[PDB]
């Protein structure tokens, strides 16, 4: 179905980019976020 | 009757927002590189006069593929007038002059001068108690037998101590041989008691979107994100589609600033800036990586500040002196 | 309304403001600091930062 | 078919293993840029702080 | 070049998207006190 | 008889005045920057795992200008044999490989494989009480039916305890299709108590001078000045004739190691060493301006050095370890 | 021939004028490439000499 | 003297011994290293600086 | 005479150059030389 | 390429050259005693 369309040529950025963006905002307002904090 | 708004305005909680172009501070000014970044050696001298009214003189040297090889700098300002210019090498002048009409309202203005294209650039920011507005006009005319240039109308409203919600009207034409063209940008801003999170759509279909959380009172950590469409780039109709989201955060420290960045394009920064002890002078090391390329950029920075100012002679007045940057 | 005779006055006046700024405008900034600083600096400091 | 089978394997390993050459340097110089300047600045809040402490201890 | 007409017509549509972002402005301005009515 | 030869010189203060590829080393090599000199960023990870015999490994990482983007170098010594290699990222293998025939002579071996031109360099180092002899083979070969290749006999004599003269043979063919190309260079040396002066009077008519003096233990300058002439370059006869001098500096610091330099084309360098506190890390910074184009190359360092050696177990053998460099 | 006068001085002084902008930007920068190296690096000598004088005298 | 006979089989014993160096030579200064240094690393060490 | 051909366009690095080493020699061996100790 | 005999011509030199080459640099090695003798 859709998911051949997903990883085209032309999305690939797009779907790329929200991932990371996805990813980011879970992991610095979630408990793994400590992590960056050093002292 | 305009009284009876404001006393039901008071009952609730609002507070400025900022401006539209604010909207996005702490991701994209504060914490990541995009700004910050640079590359070949670079030198600031800057000598203070005093602070009351504020006056102040600096150079800038450059070098490497930071072409721009010279630039003098001067900076007067005070209560009600903050006056600023810049003279490059190659004689170009850039310039800035805010006059401020009372306690909330100032009168930015803004022209470029000589080398590549001329500018001018007139805006008039009201920063109300619950919204800012803010009207520009960029290289304004008349004498074409009409209205010419591109103007712009800001807009960001409080609507719940939280939540800010605002759109960005523009209005131009390039002669008056063409219709005119305009657009119009949504905005929304959401600020939490420790992270903030903020949307753009643009006029292109382009869509904005930040998030800046601070983990600590010296540790702040960012991302933001892009898409755009542009109009079939494969000659046979379509649109075309591209992204791009950066995850960066900013160290402070006792006696120095380190921020770190990476985009989803594989490109990796870095940017240190140190302090050195009792002396004002403040070493910039920038670098960035990208790893698809394996290709590097380098840069470093010096900036000195010397000043004939006894600080506690006029920093009481400074502390109050509301310059309208 | 606008008019052929006002046209070109009015553009030469712009012109001759646009060059007018592009060098009399530091020259303005830097009158004001030396004149109204708290303390008037001693002329050569002026433009001889890290002296 | 030998030779058919043989060329696949080597054109394999030659990429993973050329993956892997790049992975581990690209993480090598990624961990080099952030670890050499922050380190270096970590270093040196580390020091303040405890220089500011033991300046507290001695007062005290 | 363009038309007599469609520059009209073009400058119909943009005093519109004007006139709609005002309306639209005032509309926020007026937004936080049906907030409250909730 | 040649003893009675022995006794006589013994009779003199003669002692050895090194060779003549480092007929030059103060200046050339220890105060002026042009070995040490690049561009972009760069890295050295180091790990010692012993020091009789010495073993050591070391990964090299570059990027900008500076392309090659990875060397990995493992080096083995000991007091008979020292064996050394590189294998930067495309493949291509340099190594080298020395070996000690007694007290005062080495053979020492060169390999260049891979990448763009294969080489193999061969030279039976003498250095005698009085004097220093060399005999270099680069490519030799045989197979054409004759010698081929290139072959340099250098020689360096003291003939008064201060000044050194010497001369450097060259003998080379490439290939029997044509005449054997021979040369000579004339090279002299003088040493003093605080100063160093030396001359090569090489085969092309270039003429290399060359002179250092040590202002206190910390701090050295030395200035060398290069003339060299090219056959008719107007194409109507006559010679064409160039010359460049460079004067630097050198300054030692109990934590870092400073080094200036001006060209006579108007090109300013700088190289600044700097070694963190007790950890090994050492930061080296490069910059480099030239003000006829006002263009600037810029470059970055750290190198650091791991050990898993207990320094007092090994020292006193590394002391007296004399690894065939 | 008043132009003629005219341009040989525009000309003479635009020449000095930019020699004299390119000697004092060159000489700018040439200090601070030697001046602001050479001034950490010997900052830090002077630190440790008066240190180590320092730790004598505690010794002593 | 040289023959043709001669000549190509020293010169692909050359080009053998080119190529044996080129792999085999930094893994031998590994093992001389590896083997008889003063202190024996652990294998993992060895090819790991700065774990 | 001659000092017109000194200052030739093809004799001038070489000449430059030659004057340049020699004041480098003449700074470095004279009292002037101390200059570059800083202590 | 080369005549014949002037490639003779060539290794002729060449020789002479290094042999040059060597008598200079025995020179050099009994230089110092001569310059004792003075
Ligand atoms: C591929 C992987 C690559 C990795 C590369 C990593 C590189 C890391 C670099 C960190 C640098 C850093 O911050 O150092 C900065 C260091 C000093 O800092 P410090 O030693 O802490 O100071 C002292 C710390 N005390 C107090 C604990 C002892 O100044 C330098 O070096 C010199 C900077 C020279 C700047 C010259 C500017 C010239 C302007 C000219 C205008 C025309
Ligand atoms: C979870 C952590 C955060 C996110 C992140 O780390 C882990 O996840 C990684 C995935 C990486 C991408 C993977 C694939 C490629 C394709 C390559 O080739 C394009 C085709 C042509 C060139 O156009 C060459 O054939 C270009 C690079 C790119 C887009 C990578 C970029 C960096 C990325 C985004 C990294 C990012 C830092
Ligand atoms: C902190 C970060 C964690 C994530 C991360 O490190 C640091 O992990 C690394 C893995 C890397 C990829 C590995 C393999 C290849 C193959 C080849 O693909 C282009 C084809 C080439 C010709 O063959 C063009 O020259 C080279 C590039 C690519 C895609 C790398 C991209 C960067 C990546 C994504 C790096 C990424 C930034
Ligand atoms: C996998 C990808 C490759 C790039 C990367 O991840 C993604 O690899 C990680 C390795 C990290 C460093 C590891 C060790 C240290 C030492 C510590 O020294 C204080 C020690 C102690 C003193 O009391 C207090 O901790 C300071 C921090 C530093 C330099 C890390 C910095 C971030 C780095 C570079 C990370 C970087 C983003
Ligand atoms: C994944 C990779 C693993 C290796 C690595 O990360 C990336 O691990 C990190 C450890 C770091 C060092 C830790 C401590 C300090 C001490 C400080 O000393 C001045 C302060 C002074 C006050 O008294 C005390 O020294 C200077 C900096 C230095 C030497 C660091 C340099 C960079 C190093 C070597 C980094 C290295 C690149
Ligand atoms: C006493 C101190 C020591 C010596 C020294 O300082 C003072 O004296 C200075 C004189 C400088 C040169 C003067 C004239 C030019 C011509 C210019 O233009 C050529 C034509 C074209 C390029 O070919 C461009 O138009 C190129 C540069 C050059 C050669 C200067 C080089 C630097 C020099 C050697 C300086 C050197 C450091
Ligand atoms: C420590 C050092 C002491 C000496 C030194 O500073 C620092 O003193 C400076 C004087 C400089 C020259 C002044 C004027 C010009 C004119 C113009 O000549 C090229 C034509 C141009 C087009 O007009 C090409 O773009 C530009 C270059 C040149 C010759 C300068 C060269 C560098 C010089 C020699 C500098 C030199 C290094
Ligand atoms: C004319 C050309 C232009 C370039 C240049 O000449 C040639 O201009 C010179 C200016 C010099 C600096 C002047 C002042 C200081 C301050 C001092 O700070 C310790 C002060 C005190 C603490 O107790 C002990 O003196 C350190 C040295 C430094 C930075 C000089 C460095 C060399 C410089 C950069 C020279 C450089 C070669
Ligand atoms: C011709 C130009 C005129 C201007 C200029 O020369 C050339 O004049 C020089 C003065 C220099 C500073 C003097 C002192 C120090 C103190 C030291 O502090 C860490 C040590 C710590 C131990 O306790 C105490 O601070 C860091 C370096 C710094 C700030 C110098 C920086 C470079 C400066 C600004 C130079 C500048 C470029």
């Amino acid at each position: 179905s859709t998911y051949d369309s997903l990883t085209s040529s032309e999305n690939a950025s797009v779907v790329r980019s929200i991932a990371f963006f996805g990813a980011a905002v879970a992991f610095l307002s979630s408990s793994w976020g400590e992590m960056l904090v050093v002292q | 009757a305009f009284n009876a708004f404001q006393e039901r305005r008071k009952q609730f909680g609002l507070s400025n927002p900022g401006t539209i172009e604010t909207i996005a501070r702490e991701v994209q000014r504060d914490t990541l590189l995009t700004n910050y970044m640079f590359s070949g050696l670079r030198a600031d001298v800057t000598k203070a006069f005093s602070l009351a009214p504020l006056f102040q003189v600096s150079h800038q040297f450059a070098m490497g593929e930071r072409l721009n090889p010279y630039a003098f700098a001067a900076l007067y300002g005070t209560n009600q007038i903050f006056a600023q210019g810049n003279l490059d090498n190659e004689g170009a002048l850039s310039t800035r002059f805010n006059y401020r009409w009372g306690d909330r309202t100032i009168t930015k203005t803004q022209f470029s001068i000589g080398g590549g294209q001329d500018m001018a650039q007139f805006e008039h920011e009201h920063l109300g108690d619950d919204f800012s507005a803010s009207l520009k006009a960029i290289n304004p005319s008349f004498l074409d037998g009409g209205l010419t240039g591109i103007f712009v109308g800001d807009y960001l409203q409080a609507v719940t101590p939280r939540l800010g919600l605002g759109l960005q009207a523009v209005w131009q034409r390039q002669g008056l041989t063409q219709g005119p063209d305009t657009a119009i940008s949504y905005f929304a801003r959401y600020k939490a008691g420790d992270w903030v999170a903020s949307a753009q759509l643009q006029a292109q279909g382009a869509l904005n979107t930040s998030f800046w959380k601070k983990l600590t009172d010296r540790v702040q950590a960012g991302v933001d994100m892009t898409l755009s469409v542009a109009p079939s780039q494969s000659m046979m109709g379509g649109l075309t589609k591209e992204g791009i989201t950066t995850f960066g955060a900013k160290y402070d420290f006792r006696m120095s600033t380190f921020r770190a960045q990476i985009d989803s394009k594989g490109k990796l920064s870095c940017l240190l800036e140190k302090r050195l002890g009792a002396a004002p002078v403040t070493l910039t090391f920038a670098a960035d990586v990208d790893h698809v390329t394996q290709q590097a950029k380098l840069g470093m920075s010096v900036s000195i500040e010397a000043s004939d100012v006894d600080l506690q002679e006029q920093q009481e007045g400074a502390q109050s002196l509301n310059i309208p940057f | 309304a606008l008019s052929e005779e006002s046209k070109e006055r009015i553009g030469k006046l712009i012109d001759i403001s646009r060059v007018v700024v592009h060098y009399g405008y530091l020259p303005l900034i830097l009158y004001l600091g030396y004149t109204r600083s708290v303390p008037r600096p001693s002329i050569i400091r002026l433009l001889s930062p890290l002296s | 078919w030998f030779y058919h089978k043989y060329s696949t394997t080597t054109n394999f390993v030659k990429s993973t293993l050329s993956f892997a050459g790049r992975a581990a340097w690209a993480v090598s110089v990624s961990g080099l840029l952030i670890g050499v300047p922050f380190a270096i600045a970590f270093a040196e809040d580390q020091n303040y702080a405890a220089m500011e402490q033991e300046a507290r201890m001695r007062e005290l | 070049a363009l038309s007599r007409e469609e520059l009209q017509a073009a400058e119909a549509e943009a005093t519109f998207t004007i006139q709609r972002a005002v309306f639209t402005a005032v509309a926020l301005y007026l937004s936080p006190f049906v907030i409250d009515a909730v």
